[PDB]
């Protein structure tokens, strides 16, 4: 084979995901003054991945009020097969402890299970890269 | 619970001198400042819309935001301009020159700074504060480009108080401008993501009802500023006074905006009647929700009948029967029953303050949140393509570093909302 | 002896205002005597700024009005958690102030209403915290839920289906009651046009001091407060009876004073005195505790509910032989001047429980579910704290109270 093939379905996975965030169902997300944890904890593992890392939900509220949040979402990178760092920390802090799980968000809220795989997908696609 | 004000532009400084009028006589407030008001009753709460400086002087906090200096020079000339303190004019110096980017960036962007400081040195005032106003109109210089880029800025520093708008939206028929659509379309887009009430009254509309509900000869600017101020008052203060369920702001906002993407509403007022047929009898609660419903009586241009309503919450504000108010509301909802959307239960929110304004037997503020609506940002949406096409005046703005594609996006952005609107409607 | 009392949201207080006078009054307590025994509370100002201000000023000891300066709202969410957070202590301890103080005490008799936004959030879990630090007392609670038609809010049914699943859990016994239903009254058997909160808050006041004024008052047969739970529930389960009073006549059109036992009582049972829009001429009734005040000599009354008892038209449950405790208290129904009620010489608060309150749930269930199928208001919930469990999960639960309600009928 030319392929490495190795985790493509997951190339396809986090593709499918990202086109799964509607949105109206990011409009209705960043107008929650303070949600349930189980919504914190999701947009925290978004500020890691899209590199802005850690943040505070005061700061989680910047973050998502920029001009780019949308932006940024839909335009979002093919493949962060250039391993950053963030890939230790994001299972450290979010992987790492069970109450980041799709049942517990899900229930927490509605709108999060689309973003809850998209960002599923970009982690069990960086393991597949070691 | 107290709030603080934002007169941005020449028509949002204008409107913001007939309100001031208003408020400050319900509450007998002398130009002076100092109170000579009926009753207690009114005192207590002024609180929400004063601050005293000196046991007498309550000066009312406002903020006055404007780059032609000649403006504020009519309104601290006006008949309540003693009743600012001098901080609070914030002016320019250059002119408001019509462009949108001219506000907000350049220009505008240089101002910013002195606004900032003063509603922070506003907000550590008292209380918890609840939120701003901001008036203005989306025509103007400062307002549309300068002013939308202010909220910006202050939906950063406390993102968590309420917003309310009031927009004088540009009634695309009776025009005034010749840069209309660039004006609308670029603040519209900033707008729908940072604000949590907005009041769009469509200029003409307000022209109309003078000149055929009331029935004056004519309509100057200072009259229809005069009613629309006390729409606003209409909404608010009202509540800053005891009554029988009294639910503001928080409550009236979360009453009425299913779905987050903001939705704008349309003010209408009621006990608004001919001078010559005041006359005639009435005034009981039946006329009042008669008027209300009434195209003829929206303070904005579309006429409900096109749209559905989504959820509509009259203000009341006399002495009366909980129940033949009700009862009311429930009529209404039956023999116009196709004009509601349906998976809402029960859509009026009925609030009922006590305090009557002044002359009044009692009033009732409307504020309806149609997807009659659409049709504005058509018209808008319009405008701005059938030129956009042929750039015309762009390069009053491209001078400016903004790109085109901002053209598109607010465009783009600005339809899609238009997009929304229907989708609930059927 | 007494038996502390909790007045919660922009609505219950104004019913405490209203109560809290004729309750006074019937003690004939001097506008400055001994100080009453309860609280209330609530987040806006607004409300409760009147009773420091208006009459009856002196008559409370600060302390006990609460009062946020925050925003209430409307909407459980924030009542519940992110504001309602900040009171709750404060609260706490003055009832424990308050509750160390009296020497046994009875329980809570709660004021809470669906419609207010403190009313639902709030209250919540306020009985969560009653149910630990007096899990042994009484908590009845009178609440105001909402008509079918009528309403005054677009968060309605969201603001009681949450608080629903939470208060069947804590609570021991709900009265029910709706504005609607008691327009109608006012209307029909009182004849009057200007119906306002105000009016009604002096009839809910009435029902009030059935039990404890009254109760209060020695006379024949005196009933008590474990005796109604032990009377009306008949399961385990928080059950909701629903209340009616009735010699409400209108006085001066009330010269109809041949006026006995027998009629007041029988005028209970037709459904124009309903007090909630079911009408239980298709329920099955289950157990009723007729509190009679004012001259009533029991025999009359042990034969007007023989009477009853075979009228047939009424259904009655078939595994309960004879429900019908029986009150008699003694001193007649007081009358408050502002008042519109006659000066009667005897009156009747029956209570009861009933299959029929399966109709009061539906059409308040069927509203959620619209909403909820276009998951409507949501994002205001939400980014508060709450989660979209406690929405499925107290539908779910609703649900299954709905289900108890049927099943109670027809066991044989």
């Amino acid at each position: 084979m030319k392929s490495i093939q190795d985790c493509e379905p997951t190339i396809l996975e986090a593709q499918r995901g990202v086109k799964n965030i509607k949105k109206q169902q990011l409009t209705e997300i960043r107008s929650m003054v303070n949600p349930p944890s189980g919504v914190k904890i999701v947009m925290e593992a978004v500020c890691a991945i899209l590199g802005y890392q850690f943040s505070n939900w005061r700061d989680i509220q910047q973050f998502i009020r920029k001009d780019d949040f949308i932006h940024n979402i839909v335009h979002y990178d093919t493949t962060l097969h250039m391993k950053p760092q963030i890939r230790k920390y994001m299972e450290e802090e979010f992987l790492s402890d069970p109450n980041f799980t799709y049942e517990t968000i899900n229930r927490a809220s509605k709108a999060c299970g689309p973003l809850y795989q998209w960002v599923n997908a970009q982690i069990n696609f960086s393991k597949c890269l070691e | 619970r107290e709030i603080v004000h934002i007169q941005a532009g020449q028509c949002g400084n204008q409107i913001g001198a007939k309100f001031w009028e208003v408020i400050s006589d319900e509450h007998g407030i002398d130009p002076t400042g100092s109170y000579h008001g009926d009753s207690d009753l009114q005192l207590e709460r002024i609180n929400v819309y004063y601050n005293e400086a000196a046991g007498n002087k309550y000066v009312p906090r406002a903020i006055l935001v404007d780059l032609e200096p000649g403006t504020m020079d009519s309104v601290r000339s006006g008949p309540f301009g003693q009743i600012f303190r001098p901080d609070n004019f914030v002016f320019g110096q250059s002119g408001a020159g019509n462009n949108w980017a001219k506000g907000h960036y350049t220009e505008g962007a240089e101002l910013v700074d002195s606004v900032l400081d003063v509603v922070r040195k506003e907000s550590e005032s008292c209380d918890c504060l609840q939120g701003f106003q901001l008036t203005h109109s989306l025509g103007g210089g400062t307002g549309s480009g300068m002013g939308t880029l202010l909220i910006s800025k202050i939906r950063e520093e406390y993102p968590d108080r309420i917003m309310n708008t009031f927009s004088v939206v540009p009634s695309p028929k009776v025009s005034d401008t010749v840069v209309e659509p660039y004006n609308a379309t670029l603040s519209v887009h900033q707008l729908v993501e940072n604000t949590d009430e907005t009041y769009c009254i469509d200029n003409e509309a307000l022209y109309d009802i003078c000149f055929r509900t009331l029935k004056l000869t004519t309509p100057t600017y200072g009259d229809l500023n005069h009613l629309v101020s006390a729409t606003m008052s209409g909404v608010t203060t009202c509540l800053r006074f005891p009554g029988q369920l009294n639910a503001d702001l928080r409550k009236l906002a979360v009453n009425m905006v299913p779905f987050p993407r903001l939705h704008f509403f349309m003010p209408g007022f009621a006990p608004l009647t001919s001078r010559g047929s005041q006359q005639y009898r009435a005034l009981t609660v039946p006329e009042l929700t008669q008027q209300m419903f009434d195209a003829k009586n929206m303070m904005a241009a579309c006429d409900p009948r096109h749209g559905r309503y989504l959820t509509v919450a009259a203000v009341f504000r006399g002495r009366m029967s909980m129940k033949e108010v009700d009862e009311q509301m429930l009529n209404v909802q039956n023999k116009n029953s196709s004009y509601f959307v349906e998976w809402i239960p029960n859509n009026v929110k009925t609030a009922v303050c006590d305090i009557p304004p002044r002359g009044l037997k009692m009033s009732a503020t409307f504020i309806g949140n149609s997807t009659a609506i659409q049709e504005l940002f058509k018209r808008i949406s319009e405008q701005f393509t059938a030129m956009f096409r042929r750039k015309a005046f762009l390069h009053w703005y491209t001078g400016e570093g903004m790109d085109e594609m901002e053209f598109t996006e607010a465009e783009s952005n600005m339809n899609d909302l238009v997009s929304e609107y229907q989708q609930y409607q059927d | 002896r007494e038996c502390i009392s909790i007045h919660v949201g922009q609505a219950g207080v104004q019913i405490g205002n209203a109560c809290w006078e004729l309750y006074c009054l019937e003690h004939g307590i001097q506008p400055d005597g001994h100080v009453p025994r309860a609280v209330f509370v609530d987040l806006e100002p607004t409300v409760i700024d009147e009773v420091r201000t208006g009459t009856y000023r002196q008559l409370f000891h600060p302390e006990q009005l609460i009062t946020g300066k925050e925003d209430a709202a409307n909407n459980y969410a924030r009542g519940h958690y992110t504001i309602g957070k900040e009171i709750i202590d404060l609260v706490l301890d003055r009832i424990r102030k308050l509750a160390d103080q009296c020497t046994g005490l009875q329980g809570f008799s709660v004021f809470h209403s669906f419609g207010g936004g403190t009313g639902s959030g709030f209250t919540s879990l306020l009985m969560e915290r009653l149910s630990v630090d007096y899990g042994k007392k009484s908590k009845l609670e009178f609440s105001i839920y909402p008509a079918p038609q009528v309403s005054t809010a677009v968060v309605e049914p969201y603001n009681s289906i949450l608080t629903t699943h939470t208060t069947l859990e804590h609570s021991d016994c709900a009265f029910m009651v709706d504005n609607e239903a008691i327009y109608d009254i006012c209307r029909r058997n009182l004849d009057i046009e200007r119906p306002t909160y105000t009016n009604l808050n002096r009839l809910i006041g009435q029902i009030v001091s059935s039990i404890t004024a009254s109760l209060r008052f020695d006379g024949a047969l005196n009933v008590d407060l474990t005796e109604f739970q032990t009377n009306l529930v008949p399961y385990p389960r928080g059950h909701f009876p629903l209340a009616t009073y009735a010699p409400v006549i209108s006085a001066e059109k009330a010269y109809h004073e041949q006026l006995s036992v027998a009629e007041i009582t029988n005028a209970c049972f037709e459904p124009a005195n309903q007090m909630v829009k079911c009408d239980p001429r298709h329920g099955k009734y289950m157990a009723c505790c007729l509190l009679y005040r004012g001259d009533v000599v029991p025999k009359d009354v042990n034969a007007a509910i023989a009477t009853i008892k075979t009228k047939r038209t009424i259904q009655f449950v078939d595994w309960c032989p004879t429900g019908f405790k029986v009150g008699i208290n003694y001193e007649p129904p007081t009358v408050v001047p502002g008042g519109d009620l006659a000066k009667v010489q005897r009156a009747v608060c029956m209570l009861s429980n009933t299959t029929a309150i399966a109709e009061a749930w539906a059409r308040l269930d069927h509203k959620f579910d619209l909403m909820y199928a276009k998951r409507a208001f949501v994002h205001w919930y939400v980014g508060e704290g709450m989660e979209e469990g406690e929405f499925s999960e107290a539908r779910e639960d609703m649900a299954a109270l709905e289900k108890d309600y049927e099943e109670v009928g027809v066991d044989s």
